[PDB]
Order: structure tokens, then C-alpha cells, then sequence
DNA sequence: TTGTATTTATAGCAATTTTCGTGCCAATTTCTGG
DNA sequence: CCAGAAATTGGCACGAAAATTGCCTTAAATACAA
């Protein structure tokens, strides 16, 4: 409902197509975060 | 695009905080490096610095 | 009589340079001289064309290689809604191998029903086409546009309207409708949802009239600056060291000299967009028509430069006026005689000419020599290869082009 | 505010935690209608590309959407409007000195006036109704001045 | 192959831990995809970003999609070619982000 | 007192290239009279 | 109706005018030492 572009695309598409679930995927704010937490010289990551 | 200008009316764009702010440190940075190039007196490197 | 030494070269040199170059250089040599120096939002998300089309795509029941497929189509559409690459192009773009042309075409055409209609058209006649598909059958006129679109357009972008009959078979009655329903259309159905906003330039010098008479200056928002660096200054006497002393003294030289060099390439600036401005007055107050035909050596006389000097001085350096900014070399023009003896501009010319094939009869359009006897009533005495010249530079059809249906 | 004649009582639950019930009458009788007034502003600036001309040909929209336009491209006064409506005309110039056999084509078939021309013209928010009752022109001293002013 | 193309942009990445450390010059170099050197950002003439500024296209990405700063390369089927002329990928305009 | 070094002041000349209006004339379009 | 005549258009050519571009380290004013 929020941030994820790819999930609010598809959403849409099922909830045409009658198909009520969902894609949860990942926030964009907390790529944003993990950017800017890299910008201050530290290094954050996912892992597995 | 995490530090996008300000487009507003009459084709202004201004400037962000963090775009000044790197456009300050670039501007040391280019500067110290001219400097350290030239062979400047100390007195002034350091300040620089 | 004049040393060219490598100074003076550079002065001369900063004269030709507009705003932003002449910033770029004074920050390239404020970096290297250390005693120059110069005195939240996120935006929104628009939606374009390709936006549109994409979420239109993405809600059609389309396959995985139809998808695809669409997604190379949709790429390929520019502002106006035309396709901008042959579906040879497309397909190659696919890379799969078991595809043919067909499966392209019929995506294609699905596509180009979506809205606007006639997006993704191939050309014009293909837009036309599409757009008249869409029209019920009890349209007056429907039969006879679609036939004169299908078959005969080129001969229609001519003007010509006789060959048009005989080949037709039609009537003026009949014709005129279906070339009205015909303009009727869209030329460019893409163009429903618009982007992006005008781009303004800055100008270098105003004018105004203030208490009667006209007044030029600087703009204040863009005229460029330096300081001399006091703190590195005053370090200037000995600090134990001749050769920081040494580098000083050269560096504050150097500074001064570029301060210098500055001043003076704005005061010639200043005095010559004076000279400008009181040299073309006219102008000024009833716009064009009243241009007057000055070259540069009649600036250079008033101002006692040579004409290198002005050549150098105007470029690329813009004038804001009441009426619009100009370039400061667009109130430089060629003339043409006059029979009462004197000169008329090309600029006045130009004018005169838009102004009378703006309003002549549409049935019957002026041609080159019309317009010249029309000219040679004023006193102009213009060729009619120059009228022809300045026609097309104004980028209009000849006469035989601009009839109407009338 | 007004006088109204009122009775203290319970009347259904439709008095419940302040709530107020009025009668028909009232709302017959406009005791408490209220006029409310939205100003809207168009500018025309200059650019590259010569200026931005406020003017009633709008190439690509209908006959329709310029009926409420007077000759000099603003709304009358007096006009009912809704969203959507184009309140004042303006065209901003795209300014291109080739001339592709497409364009070529294009501007023989349908008009040189067609092409390099922009629509930007102001037009009704979304959800926003009313009457003109004013319009005010302001222009820069030197600017020839239109039927309107 | 297109439709792996498409589909291979939408994919999720795996993942079950967050780590967080010191950054080796090293590591920030391998960050990085240029070294901004001039202070400018548009050219404000072009209206395009200045080359090797605070928002340049060689190093962040394209400002359009698909297509490189002087126009050679423009289509999709020209994806992941870098353009000899400007240095600048042939890619989507996300990829500034 | 003056001879000499240091600081200002010096943005023109003279080739060289580009643009100007306008004629020449073949190709294309319109017109008129039998 | 036909076709030749008449008119229109623009590419190419031409000399003059106009605009552009390279030049390489000078002379005169003035403060200071002898
Ligand atoms: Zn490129």
C-alpha cells in the first residue's frame, strides 16, 4: 500500500483480475536508509 | 535521486543542503590538491587542510 | 604597434566568453590562486505517455512473449505517440528466435487501440487510418475521407485539389466536407499527456524606460566578481621564508591583474549595449519594422574600439527588454535600398512580409512577385529571389501550397 | 447567527452525544447558506523560445472546451464552471528549425499553427464549482494590452 | 533472451541477518562506480548534467531510459552497451537511486 | 639632485573566412483560346 | 478538351561586403637608491 513498486503493480493487477493476494517484497524506504547509512562511511548489509 | 533538486516556476533549480555541502567539501578538496601540487607555503597548506 | 604578449591575449580572450563559461573559468583559476575568492524537498511522480501505456499493458490479458513483446512496442514511442523504429527492430529486440512478424503486427495493433487512440502509429496515414476506424457508419463524410486518406495523401499535402477531383471523381461540395472531417483528426494523439516545463535563459544586461528616456544596465544577478584574499594578504611581508614571500607577491599580482581584467571586460560591455540600445530606438518602442541597418563598424565608430573588439564584445550575451530577450547580435542586419533614398532592413522586410501573407486571400495566395509589387509601393525596391529567400527563411509554403478550399 | 426556535428532548438517539437534529424548513428557508469565494491566477512568462502568449487557439482541443472563451482567450463572466473547464488559454512555444519530412507532412496536412505550440493553459481543480464573478489583468508596462484590459 | 531480461529486474533477494561494520577504503571504492571531481550539476545550457559532477550519467547512470547522453545508442535492443563517445550505460534511469 | 628598476597600461592590425543580395535558367504549375 | 504559352520556384553562381581569428614578451608612469 506504501513503498513497494513492483507489489503495488501486481496488487492492482490481481485485485482487476479478481485474485485477492499479494506480493509482499521489500520497503524502498529501507533501501533509502541503507544508502544513506553507507554515505557516513559504514558498512551495513544483508546477508544469506 | 536520494538528493533530487528544486524544480519551481521561471526555471529556477536552487540548490539542497546536501548537494552544498558536498559541492563545499569537493571545492576544499580541489583546492588542498592544487595547493599540494603548486608546493605552497606550509602556513597556508594547513589551513587549508 | 600592438605586443601580443600572453596577457594580453588572455584579456582579449575573456571578452568573447558568455556568463557561464567566463564562471567556469574564474572557479578553474580561483582553484589554483589561493587569494582569489568570491564574494526537505523529494518532488513528486509524474505520469507520462509510456507510464500510461505500461499500466494500460500491464492490465491487458497478454502472454509472456506478448508482454514482452508490448514492453519493446511501448519503449519505442516518443512524445507524440509515433513508433520510432521498424518492427524488424522490435523483433530483433525480442531475441527469442521462434517469433515472426505476425505475432509482432497483431500485438501492435492491440496496442494501437488503447488510449489515445492511434498511439504507437507507424506514420501519419497509419493515425489517420486508425483513428477514422473508430467512427460509426452514419458519419456523412466517412467513405469519401477514408479513400482520399488510404489512397491519395501526398497529392493532398500538395494542395492541389484539381488532380484530387479527377482522380476522386467527387465534387467541391463533397470535397470540401471530407477534407474538413479529415482535419477534424489528431495529428499527434500522444501529445493528451504532456511533460516537462519551458527553459529560461538569464540576461546579461536590462533595459528599461524610465522618465521618458531609455536606460541600460547590468544585471546584478549574474555579473561575476572576484576578491582579493585579505587573511593570505597580510601574510605578505616576511614569515622567515623569501620563497613564501616570493609566491605571494606573484599570486596577488596575478589576482589584481585578473580584478582588472574583469572591471573592464564589463565596463566594455556596459558601453556597448548602451551604443546598442541608442543606435536602435525605434525598436524599442513600435517593435519590429522600425529596425535600423547597423553593422558593426558603425557601433565601433561611436565608441572609438575597432571592430574585432564588437565582434568579440557580442557574443553570446543576452538583452532583456520589455518586448522579449535577444541576443545582442540579432540588431545586426543586412538593408536593401530604398526609392526615396536610404536603406531598410532585412529585419523590417521579414516582418513586412509575414504581416501581408498573414493576411491575404486564401483562395487565391500572393506569389513572390505579387509580393514584391506590394513591397514597391513603400519604396523598398526588393528582388524577388530576396523576397523568395526571406520566405523561406520564415518557413512559408510557396503560393501554390497555401491555397484552401474556398 | 440566527434565531431558532428549539425544545430540549430526546428524540430517537439522533440527539446522542451532542448531535443536533434540524428540520427540513431550515434548510428550505437558506437561514444558513453561506458564499464562499476561490481566486485562481494564470501567469505568462517569457522564455527561450519567444514568449508565452495567452490567446484562444488552442490547436488540439475541441470546439466545445473554447465556448465559454472570449475573443481574447479568458473566461466570461458569468460562466458556470466545473472542473476540468479551461479558464484561460495559453500556449507555451516548442521551438525546433529542422523540419522532418514527418513534420513537413504533418504541418501541410494539418497547419503550421499546429506544430510548435504547447497547451498550457489554466483549467478548474478537480472538485472545484462556482460562478465567475471577477476577473483582473495585469500587465507588464511596455506589453501591448488585449481586448480584455 | 528478453523475457529473462524482464523477468530477472523484479526478483527478491534472499536474505535472514543485517551486518553492520567499518568501511575499508577499499570497500568504498568497490562502493562506487566513478569519482565525482567538479562541484557543478547541470550544465544549464543543455539542461544536462555536467560531466563528472555531483550528478553526472558515466557515473550514476542514464538520465532516460535505454539511451546514452549524446543519443547513439537509444533502444532496448541496445541494452548494456556503454557508449564510446559519452561513457554512459545503456540501461533503465533507475539505476541513479 | 638623477639614473634605474618595478609597476601599470596595453583590448589593435591584417589576413582569412563567411554571408549578403541578386541574376541565370531549368523544372514545375497555372492559364487561355481555339 | 488540348496544348502551347505564361507564370512560378529554387538550386547554383558571383563579387563585394561583412564578420571572424591569430598574433608571443612592448613602452610609459613612478617609486627608490647613489
Ligand atoms: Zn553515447
Amino acid at each position: 500500500k506504501s513503498d513497494d513498486v513492483n507489489g503495488r503493480t501486481k496488487m492492482y493487477k490481481n485485485i482487476v483480475d479478481g485474485n485477492h493476494q499479494m506480493e509482499p517484497g521489500m520497503p524502498e524506504s529501507f533501501n533509502v536508509l541503507l544508502k544513506e547509512i553507507r554515505s557516513l562511511g559504514i558498512n551495513i548489509e544483508l546477508e544469506d | 535521486d536520494l538528493r533530487p533538486l528544486v524544480p519551481l516556476d521561471g526555471g529556477r533549480f536552487a540548490t539542497s543542503d546536501l548537494n552544498d555541502l558536498y559541492r563545499r567539501v569537493i571545492n576544499r578538496n580541489n583546492r588542498l590538491k592544487r595547493l599540494l601540487d603548486l608546493a605552497a607555503p606550509d602556513i597556508i597548506v594547513r589551513n587549508e587542510k | 604597434q600592438l605586443a601580443m604578449t600572453p596577457q594580453l591575449q588572455q584579456a582579449i580572450r575573456l571578452l568573447q566568453l558568455s556568463t557561464l563559461e567566463l564562471q567556469q573559468e574564474l572557479q578553474q583559476a580561483l582553484e589554483s590562486n589561493p587569494l582569489l575568492e568570491q564574494i526537505v524537498y523529494q518532488g513528486e511522480t509524474t505520469q507520462t505517455l509510456q507510464d500510461y501505456l505500461m499500466w494500460q499493458v500491464e492490465l491487458t490479458p497478454f502472454s509472456d512473449t506478448d508482454r514482452a513483446i508490448a514492453t519493446s512496442i511501448v519503449d519505442a514511442v516518443d512524445e507524440t505517440g509515433y513508433l520510432t523504429v521498424p518492427l524488424e527492430d522490435i523483433l530483433e529486440s525480442i531475441g527469442d528466435e521462434e517469433i515472426d512478424i505476425d505475432e509482432v503486427e497483431a500485438v501492435l495493433k492491440r496496442i494501437q487501440r488503447f488510449d489515445p487512440v492511434g498511439v504507437a502509429a507507424k506514420d501519419l496515414r497509419d493515425c489517420l487510418l486508425i483513428q477514422l476506424s473508430q467512427f460509426d457508419k452514419t458519419t456523412p463524410w466517412l467513405e469519401e475521407a477514408r479513400l482520399i486518406i488510404s489512397d491519395h495523401l501526398d497529392l493532398l499535402a500538395n494542395h492541389d485539389f484539381r488532380t484530387l477531383m479527377r482522380v476522386t471523381r467527387l465534387k467541391e461540395d463533397v470535397l470540401k466536407e471530407a477534407v474538413n472531417l479529415i482535419q477534424s483528426l489528431d495529428p499527434r494523439p500522444g501529445q493528451s499527456i504532456q511533460t516537462g516545463e519551458p527553459e529560461y535563459v538569464i540576461p546579461d544586461v536590462l533595459v528599461r524606460k524610465h522618465n521618458g528616456h531609455w536606460t541600460v544596465e547590468l544585471n546584478s544577478d549574474s555579473i561575476p566578481r572576484l576578491q582579493i584574499n585579505q587573511h593570505y594578504a597580510s601574510m605578505c611581508n616576511n614569515a622567515r621564508n623569501d620563497g613564501d614571500s616570493q609566491f605571494i607577491r606573484s599570486n596577488l599580482q596575478d589576482a589584481k591583474w585578473l580584478i582588472k581584467s574583469l572591471e573592464s571586460r564589463n565596463d566594455t560591455l556596459l558601453r556597448v549595449s548602451r551604443c546598442i540600445v541608442e543606435q536602435q530606438q525605434a525598436f524599442f518602442e513600435q517593435g519590429e519594422e522600425y529596425m535600423k541597418p547597423m553593422v558593426l563598424a558603425d557601433i565601433a565608430q561611436a565608441v572609438e574600439m575597432h571592430e574585432s573588439t564588437i565582434s568579440r564584445v557580442t557574443t553570446q550575451k543576452y538583452l532583456h527588454s520589455p518586448r522579449g530577450i535577444f541576443e545582442l547580435k540579432y540588431f545586426f542586419s543586412s538593408h536593401v535600398n530604398t526609392e526615396g533614398g536610404g536603406e531598410a532592413s532585412s529585419t523590417a522586410i521579414r516582418a513586412l512580409v509575414k504581416k501581408l501573407i498573414a493576411a491575404e486571400n486564401p483562395a487565391k495566395p500572393l506569389s513572390d512577385s505579387k509580393l514584391t509589387s506590394l513591397l514597391s509601393e513603400q519604396g523598398i525596391m526588393v528582388a524577388r529571389r530576396t523576397v523568395a529567400k526571406y520566405r523561406e527563411s520564415l518557413s512559408i509554403p510557396p503560393s501554390n501550397q497555401r491555397k484552401q478550399l474556398v | 447567527g440566527q434565531n431558532m426556535r428549539v425544545a430540549f428532548m430526546p428524540w430517537n438517539g439522533y440527539n446522542f452525544e451532542d448531535s443536533i437534529l434540524v428540520s427540513e424548513r431550515v434548510v428550505q428557508e437558506d437561514r444558513f447558506t453561506t458564499i464562499h469565494i476561490q481566486e485562481l491566477a494564470c501567469v505568462s512568462r517569457d522564455t527561450k523560445l519567444g514568449p508565452e502568449e495567452i490567446t484562444a487557439d488552442i490547436p488540439n482541443v475541441g470546439e466545445a472546451a473554447l465556448s465559454k472563451l472570449d475573443e481574447s482567450g479568458i473566461v466570461y463572466i458569468g460562466a458556470e464552471v466545473t472542473g476540468g473547464d479551461i479558464l484561460v488559454g495559453k500556449v507555451t512555444p516548442k521551438g525546433e528549425t529542422q523540419l522532418t519530412p514527418e513534420e513537413k507532412l504533418l504541418r501541410a496536412i494539418f497547419g503550421e499553427k499546429a506544430s510548435d505550440v504547447k497547451d498550457s493553459s489554466l483549467r478548474v481543480p478537480n472538485g472545484v464549482s462556482g460562478t465567475v464573478i471577477d476577473v483582473q489583468v495585469f500587465t507588464r508596462d511596455g506589453v501591448e494590452k488585449d481586448k480584455r484590459a | 533472451d528478453l523475457l529473462k531480461f524482464l523477468k530477472a529486474q523484479t526478483k527478491t533477494e534472499e536474505f535472514d541477518a543485517i551486518k553492520i561494520a567499518l568501511a575499508s577504503p577499499d570497500m568504498i571504492r568497490s562502493w562506487s562506480f566513478g569519482e565525482v571531481k567538479k562541484p557543478e550539476t547541470i550544465n544549464y545550457r543543455t539542461f544536462k548534467p555536467e560531466r563528472d559532477g555531483l550528478f553526472c550519467a558515466r557515473i550514476f547512470g542514464p538520465v532516460k531510459d535505454y539511451e546514452c547522453l549524446c543519443g547513439k545508442y537509444k533502444r532496448l535492443k541496445h541494452r548494456g552497451v556503454i557508449c564510446e563517445k559519452c561513457g554512459v550505460e545503456v540501461t533503465q534511469t533507475k539505476v541513479r537511486r
